[PDB]
């Protein structure tokens, strides 16, 4: 099969920029490239095809550019309309999709604020136990989340989950919940989270002790 | 028979 | 103005089968061929089948060859998708996309339709348990608190929350669902508050999960 591969995963600019989003072919296509926009919940809209040719009813800030095995789409002065996902799709053979580029907003670096929650009483009755760690309003996206037991690094037992893009402030918000039976949590005293992101200096550690109030 | 990418319509 | 709409998406168990339908307006559809394209984040943007105008010709994905079968019925607008021994891998969510007419030598999908939701699964319907998230000296700063609800063990998507019926929208965050090993569905919700208030606003986070018929308003208290 023919594979598509885009540059970069994740582009970060504001209003009024020129970005610029690499499609790259496993052999050549020709000129045989569509490009498609997608937006959270929404279905995927048509913008380029033939490489360069503009879809009908695109705004003109759109171009497209390349032949045989790379190309490129060009966003002129962006909009805040033009957040969204971008794809680029092979028709030469068959049609296969490269795997997208979020186009993102660009802010200040801001540093999260970790909180750790400790399992509920209510829940350690049903047998199980749910360790909260909460990166709270940080940018950009990439941040470590590690998980401590008694020192203990943790492997196969927790799970994470970040929100998108926030409509205010552009930050980001991570939620990291350690999974451990009641059992396995009552013979444990220190439980602790690590996070290391590019808004700290060192990481930082939240952590509490099994029956402290 | 046709080309997969040839016109369907 | 083209107009597609899927339909047939549902909670499906491995090794059974599923039909889903395109139904189509806003231009004549027997004049066109069509496509089938998943997405999922574990394969991004997936073509799946693509049928001529009159039905006969038909073409499908590797992965897809001998478990599904792409037809049309052009005296009802209708474009159908049948699934056969369905996998954990064919969950995703199905686009029909009509076939363009920019004449060239290769073709190509135009418009795409809404997308219906296909979750292959053996795990019973099941209504979620709700735990608050306390807040406390661990998840307090300056002038602030953070405090949630924990919504855990629950089958299948979607699950609504709310904080106070919806008047409390400013500093909240309600996670994407993540799935667990047990094939139950969980999230979180938060929301920041003041801290000078704690002691006398009341917070309750309102849960509904229809597929169980379940709605359940929790308050969060300190400890």
């Amino acid at each position: 099969d023919i594979q598509m591969t885009q540059s970069p995963s994740t582009l970060s600019a504001s209003v009024g920029d020129r970005v610029t989003i690499t499609c790259r072919a496993s052999q050549s296509i020709s000129s045989w490239l569509a490009w498609y926009q997608q937006k959270p919940g929404k279905a995927p809209k048509l913008l380029i095809y033939k490489a360069s040719s503009l879809e009908s009813g695109v705004p003109s800030r759109f171009s497209g550019s390349g032949s045989g095995t790379e190309f490129t789409l060009t966003i002129s002065g962006l909009q805040p309309d033009d957040f969204a996902t971008y794809y680029c799709q092979q028709y030469n053979s068959y049609w296969t999709f490269g795997q997208g580029t979020k186009v993102e907003i660009k802010r200040t670096v801001a540093a999260p604020s970790v909180f750790i929650f400790p399992p509920s009483d209510e829940q350690l009755k049903s047998g199980t136990a749910s360790v909260v760690c909460l990166l709270n309003n940080f940018y950009p996206r990439e941040a470590k989340v590690q998980w401590k037991v008694d020192n203990a690094l943790q492997s196969g037992n927790s799970q994470e989950s970040v929100t998108e893009q926030d409509s205010k402030d552009s930050t980001y918000s991570l939620s990291s919940t350690l999974t451990l039976s009641k059992a396995d949590y009552e013979k444990h005293k220190v439980y602790a989270c690590e996070v290391t992101h590019q808004g700290l200096s060192s990481p930082v550690t939240k952590s509490f002790n099994r029956g402290e109030c | 028979n046709p080309d997969p990418n040839a016109n369907p319509n | 103005q083209v107009q597609l709409v899927e339909s047939g998406g549902n909670v499906v168990q491995p090794g059974r089968s599923l039909r889903l339908s395109c139904t189509a307006s806003g231009f004549t559809f027997s004049s066109y061929g069509m496509h089938w394209v998943r997405q999922a984040p574990d394969k991004g943007l997936e073509w799946v089948a693509i049928i001529w105008y009159d039905g006969g010709n038909k073409f499908y994905a590797d992965s897809v060859k001998g478990r599904f079968t792409i037809s049309r019925d052009n005296s009802k607008d209708t474009l159908y998708l049948q699934m056969n021994s369905l996998r954990a891998e064919d969950t995703a969510v199905y686009y029909c996309a009509k076939a363009w007419y920019k004449i060239d030598d290769k073709y190509s999908m135009d418009v795409w339709g809404q997308g219906t939701t296909v979750t292959v699964s053996s795990a019973s319907t099941k209504g979620p348990s709700v735990f608050p998230l306390a807040p406390s000296s661990k998840s307090t700063s300056g002038g602030t608190a953070a405090l949630g609800c924990l919504v855990k063990d629950y089958f299948p998507e979607p699950v609504t929350v709310s904080w106070n019926s919806g008047a409390l929208t400013s500093g909240v965050h309600t996670f994407p669902a993540v799935l667990q090993s047990s094939g139950l569905y969980s999230l979180s919700s938060v929301v920041t508050v003041p801290s000078s208030s704690l002691g006398t606003q009341t917070y309750i986070c309102n849960v509904n999960h229809k597929p169980s018929n379940t709605k359940v308003d929790k308050k969060v208290e300190p400890k």
